[PDB]
């Protein structure tokens, strides 16, 4: 009847469903590639789906997805291994050369732009009206890392303005140079600001910002990924 | 660590006056005070709200809406308001009897004031409806919104509007009242040979279960990864950053597969919209094609 | 069998137990030591379900059912045939999410990512382990549980429901519906919000944040943005499963009467409770 006619025509509109959605969801990625970077013969059921192209905000152009897709940076892994499905070993140092927890990605060397066209993230001394107004302000506390020593203090607060929310504290180290900390991997104190993923003397090798006013999305990502991959990386140097 | 439930240090500047675009400026308010309770968990301002024409007309039939079922309520409390008070959740709002089917002409207290406090929901669900079309036609985005809500309207329209119409009664609609429309509910199901036979039903319950499984899995997604900024979803779609690479890859890792982050919100908006869908075309068919799911189920035809 | 972008991230590292003897994958799958853990109760778990199938006579999964012990028993062992067979295969599931829960934690590791993840997903655990477990336990009996088959348990769902009443009078169930509800609406204008800054009109530059913003409080006057929306599904996710539990660990143990009458502490408080007129006088 009207009913099993309902149901039957229901699961068919699901299984239709479920293929754009999964090919949807197939546009960064893929194609699956073997480990050394060649296409591989098994791609699974579903194809590539036709591309689609995103007209960028400020006059920052055009993605088109699906894409060519390339790291746009060496990757300093070897294989422990003869077949497929094993870890890849770091060759160098792998905070420096940003490979596995340290890993980030070849981002556009721009940064965030909000929807009137001006810089998302600014410290917020440049930060017209912004005051902090809740909370233990942290600017001027001294930054201790996981090995229990003191590697700077805190300067500034980075804001996103449409937002209206910390995204980083801007440290300054013995050398009177500044460096980036997430605000989502700090401890904010009542008399310090703790950092359990870095040990004090991992501060230096923070990637810097080349303008000190603006964090570009490469950089946010050079920042982000290697005090991250400190957790496992720092991990000799950590006490408690 | 830091786990970023709550935000540690709140920062405020210059109340956010908002994208201009097509919007008419003169409909807006201006930007209401800054909760500083609100802001520790998302943003402090209670900044402007767009108050346009639909949005009085839609405010006014809530209000009208809202107040007939309370005086109501008064009625049957006997104007005492310690009484009001311990039978609340009591009163009720009922529909016409069968005797006066779909018909407008019957006494107020006997369903007329049913039929008046429901023209005024009518008109408040969907003027509200159109202003979250045109909300966002103004900005120049989709509306995917309009279709969203679209689902609930769907679910709402069925068992007030067009499952009663279907039967030739009013009093097959729901009644307004907090013990009362939960009594309908159980009825219900009771009168149709047990709910749970019903295959929309249970589809519609999938999908109620994998929205909660969704949203737990999405969010805590999101904060795991907000370290690498992954709560910026829309420009993490135009350049994917590694927030959205270690987002896709516990996941592939986990379970074989893995979203984008624009895909991830293709998943959410249907597991949600499915819910309200499937469970329209549950309640539709019952009492109209289908007396009796237990029935049903044992010759599916 | 690799993203594009994936083999960066496939490094040693993260593992809780047995340091690299598991540490690879098998496809897209990561292994680890709790991946071979949940391989091997779910194999187990799957085995004594077919025996419990033949013990039944029948390979239908629309009726093949795995019954507690009844009530007799107690907390109890029981034959296989007459409940011992579930409590393995309970011992057998367990194992196998608890298993999971672990090795999204190794996944978590290896990634460097939060914790957020085997943290809910232990919620959902703890829903169930109320039901085959915490309250059969504080009840006395296994026999209480729910019983492991695609109708027979929501036959168990509706005949424990319909002990006390209409079972809509669980005030902690009230809650735990309202949670689920408002999870779902969440869930539909977030997926909605973004992909309509994503996928604007046609020709219409790809709108931004502040767009979403703008629309949320043109609307409804207000908007909690990016990191806050994730932390309210999360919640009210979590907290959906919470009051499930809740709602259940209550019933049959410090309430076993009709959840109705429940209500009636309200109605006659003292102050109230003699006044004529209403529904209740
Ligand atoms: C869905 C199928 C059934 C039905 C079955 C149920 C069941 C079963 C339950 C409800 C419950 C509720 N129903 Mg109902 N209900 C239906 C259709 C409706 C419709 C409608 C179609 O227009 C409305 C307006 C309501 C409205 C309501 C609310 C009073 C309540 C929680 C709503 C919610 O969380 O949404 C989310 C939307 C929001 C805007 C957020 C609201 C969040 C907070 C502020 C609400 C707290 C409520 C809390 C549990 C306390 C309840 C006591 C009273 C408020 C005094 N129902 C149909 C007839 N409904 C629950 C209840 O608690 O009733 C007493 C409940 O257990
Ligand atoms: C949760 C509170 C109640 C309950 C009340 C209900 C009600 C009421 C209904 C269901 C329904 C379902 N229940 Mg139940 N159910 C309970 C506990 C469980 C548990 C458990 C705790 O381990 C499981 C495995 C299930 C599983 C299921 C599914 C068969 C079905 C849809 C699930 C879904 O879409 O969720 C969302 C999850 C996902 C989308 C992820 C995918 C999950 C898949 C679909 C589960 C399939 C597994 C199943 C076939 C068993 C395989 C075991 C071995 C691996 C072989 N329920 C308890 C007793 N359940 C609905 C139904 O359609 O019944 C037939 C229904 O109407
Ligand atoms: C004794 C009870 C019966 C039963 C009888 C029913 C009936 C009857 C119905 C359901 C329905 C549903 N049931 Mg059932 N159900 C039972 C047992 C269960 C169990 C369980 C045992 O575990 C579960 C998990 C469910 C789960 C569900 C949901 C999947 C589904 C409702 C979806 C929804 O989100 O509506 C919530 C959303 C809405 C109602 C949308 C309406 C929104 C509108 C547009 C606006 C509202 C706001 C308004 C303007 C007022 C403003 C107020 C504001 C606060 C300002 N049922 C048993 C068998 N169930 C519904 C269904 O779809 O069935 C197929 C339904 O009608
Ligand atoms: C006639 C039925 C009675 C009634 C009796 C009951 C009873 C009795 C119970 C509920 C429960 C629930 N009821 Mg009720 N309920 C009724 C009417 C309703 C209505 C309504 C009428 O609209 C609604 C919306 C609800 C809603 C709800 C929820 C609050 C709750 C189920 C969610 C949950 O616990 O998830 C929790 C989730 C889980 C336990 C799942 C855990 C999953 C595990 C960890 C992993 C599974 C893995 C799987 C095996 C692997 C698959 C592998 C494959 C690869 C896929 N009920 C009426 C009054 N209700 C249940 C509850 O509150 O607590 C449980 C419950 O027991
Ligand atoms: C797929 C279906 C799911 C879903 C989705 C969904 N609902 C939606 C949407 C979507 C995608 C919208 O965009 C729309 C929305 O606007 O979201 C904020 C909406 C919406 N879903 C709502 C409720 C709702 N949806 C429900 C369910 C569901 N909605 C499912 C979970 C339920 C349930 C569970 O039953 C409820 C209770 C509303 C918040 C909103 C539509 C509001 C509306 O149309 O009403 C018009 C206005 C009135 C009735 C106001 C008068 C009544 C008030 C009690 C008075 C107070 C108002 C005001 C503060 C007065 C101020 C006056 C003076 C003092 C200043
Ligand atoms: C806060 C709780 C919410 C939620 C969240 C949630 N669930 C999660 C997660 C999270 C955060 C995951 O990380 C994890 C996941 O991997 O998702 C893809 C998961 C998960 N939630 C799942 C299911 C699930 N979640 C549910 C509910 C919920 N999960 C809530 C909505 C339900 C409901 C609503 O009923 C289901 C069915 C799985 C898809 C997955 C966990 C997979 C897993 O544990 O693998 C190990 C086990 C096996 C491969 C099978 C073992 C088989 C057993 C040994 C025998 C069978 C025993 C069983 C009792 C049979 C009963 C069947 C009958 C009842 C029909
Ligand atoms: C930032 O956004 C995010 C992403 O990406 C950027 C994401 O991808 C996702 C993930 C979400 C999706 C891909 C959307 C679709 C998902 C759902 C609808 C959720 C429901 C999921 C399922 C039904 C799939 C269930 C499948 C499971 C658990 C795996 C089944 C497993 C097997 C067949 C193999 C068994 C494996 C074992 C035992 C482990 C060890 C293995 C050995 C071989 C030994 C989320 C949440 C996200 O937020
Ligand atoms: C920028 O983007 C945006 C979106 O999307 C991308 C959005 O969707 C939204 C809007 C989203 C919504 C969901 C709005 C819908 C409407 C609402 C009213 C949601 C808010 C919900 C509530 C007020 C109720 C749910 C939450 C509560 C009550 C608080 C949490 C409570 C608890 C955890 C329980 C406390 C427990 C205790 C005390 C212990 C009890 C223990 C025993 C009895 C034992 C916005 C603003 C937005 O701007
Ligand atoms: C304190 O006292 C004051 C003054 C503030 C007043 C107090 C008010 C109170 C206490 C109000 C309480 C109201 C409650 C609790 C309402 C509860 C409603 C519930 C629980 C559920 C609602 C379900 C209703 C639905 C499904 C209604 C659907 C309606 C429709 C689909 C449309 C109906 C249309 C009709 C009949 C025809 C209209 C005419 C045309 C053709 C356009
Ligand atoms: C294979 C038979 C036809 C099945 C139809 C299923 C359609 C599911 C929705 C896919 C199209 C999506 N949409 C609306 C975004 O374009
Ligand atoms: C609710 C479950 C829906 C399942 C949808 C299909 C999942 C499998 C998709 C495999 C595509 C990926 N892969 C690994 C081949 O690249
Ligand atoms: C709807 C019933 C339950 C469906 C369960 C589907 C399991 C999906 C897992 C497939 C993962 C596949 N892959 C491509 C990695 O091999
Ligand atoms: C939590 C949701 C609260 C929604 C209501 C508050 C937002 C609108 C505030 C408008 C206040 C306007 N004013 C100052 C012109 O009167
Ligand atoms: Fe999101």
């Amino acid at each position: 009847d009207l009913a099993s006619l309902a149901i039957y025509s229901f699961w068919i509109f699901l299984a239709g469903l479920i293929y754009y959605l999964q090919t949807e969801n197939m546009r960064e990625g893929y194609p699956l590639e073997n480990e050394d970077g060649t296409p591989a013969a098994n791609q699974g059921p579903f194809p590539l789906p036709k591309p689609k192209t995103f007209i960028l905000p400020h006059g920052r152009g055009t993605l088109t997805v699906p894409g060519p897709e390339s790291e746009d940076r060496p990757i300093a892994l070897a294989r422990t291994a003869v077949s497929e499905g094993f870890p890849h070993a770091p060759t160098g140092d792998p905070m420096k050369d940003g490979v596995g927890p340290a890993s980030w990605v070849a981002r556009r060397d721009l940064p965030e732009l909000d929807g009137h066209g001006h810089n998302k993230i600014k410290p917020m001394k440049a930060a017209a009206g912004f005051h902090v107004s809740a909370g233990k302000n942290p600017i001027g506390l001294p930054v201790r890392g996981c090995d229990l020593e003191i590697a700077g203090k805190v300067v500034d607060i980075w804001v996103d303005i449409p937002e209206q929310m910390a995204r980083f504290l801007e440290v300054e180290l013995k050398d009177g140079s500044t460096r980036l900390l997430p605000m989502q991997m700090v401890k904010v104190q009542s008399n310090r600001v703790h950092v359990n993923a870095l040990s004090s003397d991992l501060f230096a090798g923070i990637p810097t910002i080349k303008s000190p006013t603006e964090v570009t999305l490469l950089e946010e990502d050079k920042i982000c990924g290697y005090v991250a991959g400190g957790l496992m990386y720092a991990a000799p140097k950590r006490k408690s | 660590e830091y786990q970023n439930i709550f935000s540690q240090v709140q920062v405020r500047g210059p109340a956010d006056l908002g994208m201009t675009e097509d919007v008419n400026l003169a409909n807006r308010s201006g930007v209401g005070p800054f909760s500083t309770l609100l802001g520790w968990f998302g943003n402090a301002q209670l900044g402007p709200i767009y108050l346009g024409s639909l949005g009085v007309l839609s405010l006014f039939s809530g209000l009208m809406w809202f107040f007939t079922i309370g005086i109501w309520f008064w009625y049957q409390a006997g104007w005492n308001p310690a009484v009001f008070l311990r039978d609340l959740f009591f009163f009720s709002l009922e529909p016409p009897a069968p005797e006066y089917g779909l018909s407008f002409a019957a006494p107020l207290k006997e369903g007329g004031l049913w039929l008046i406090a429901s023209f005024f929901m009518f008109v408040a669900v969907w003027s509200w409806w159109g202003r979250t079309y045109l909300r966002a036609q103004a900005l120049g985005m989709g509306k995917h919104t309009a279709w969203a809500f679209l689902s609930a309207i769907w679910l709402w329209m069925v068992l007030g509007f067009i499952r009663p119409i279907l039967m030739g009664s009013w009093s097959e609609a729901v009644p307004y009242g907090i013990f009362s429309h939960l009594d309908w509910t159980n009825n219900f199901s009771l009168v149709h040979g047990n709910l749970f036979y019903n295959p929309f039903h249970g589809l519609s319950i999938a999908f109620l279960y994998g929205s909660a499984l969704l949203f737990a899995m999405h969010g805590a997604t999101i904060l795991a990864v907000s370290r690498f900024g992954g709560e910026r979803e829309l420009e993490q779609i135009a350049d994917r950053g590694t927030a959205a690479e270690r987002a896709a890859l516990f996941w592939r890792w986990t379970m074989g597969f893995n979203a984008t982050m624009e895909g991830i919100h293709r998943w959410a908006i249907w597991m949600a919209v499915l819910v309200t869908l499937t469970g329209g075309i549950g309640i539709l068919l019952s009492g109209t094609v289908v007396d009796n799911w237990y029935v049903w189920g044992q010759n599916h035809g | 069998a690799l993203l594009s972008f994936e083999r960066k991230y496939r490094v040693p590292g993260g593992t809780l137990v047995g340091g690299n003897l598991f540490d690879f994958w098998v496809g897209p799958f990561y292994v680890g030591f709790f991946g071979v853990a949940t391989f091997f109760f779910a194999a187990l778990g799957i085995i004594l379900i077919a025996w419990s199938a033949v013990l039944q006579g029948t390979w239908n999964p629309q009726l093949i059912s795995v019954y507690p012990p009844a009530l007799e028993y107690g907390l109890g062992g029981a034959p296989l045939a007459k409940g011992g067979l579930w409590q393995i295969i309970t011992i057998c599931a367990t194992g196998a999410f608890v298993s999971w829960a672990l090795r999204e934690v190794e996944i978590c590791r290896k990634l460097g990512i939060g914790y957020h993840i085997p943290f809910a997903f232990a919620f959902a655990i703890l829903a169930y382990l109320t039901l085959v477990l915490f309250r059969p336990v504080m009840m006395g009996a296994w026999g209480y549980a729910f019983p492991y088959g695609i109708w027979t348990h929501l036959d168990w769902v509706s005949n424990t429901g319909y002990t006390y009443g209409n079972f809509h009078y669980n005030p902690a169930h009230m809650i735990a519906i309202s949670f689920f509800f408002t999870n779902a609406l969440a869930l539909a204008l977030h997926g909605a919000l973004v992909l309509s800054a994503a996928n604007p009109e046609k020709g219409k530059e790809m709108r931004t944040f502040d767009h979403e913003d703008t629309f949320f409080r043109d609307l409804v006057g207000y908007s909690i943005g990016t990191l806050g929306i994730h932390r309210l599904g999360l919640l009210l996710s979590l907290s959906a499963v919470f009051f499930s539990a809740l709602c259940m660990i209550i019933t049959g143990t410090i309430w076993f009467d009709q959840w109705v009458d429940w209500w009636q502490w309200w109605v006659k408080l003292p102050w109230w409770a003699n006044i004529p007129g209403g529904i209740n006088g």
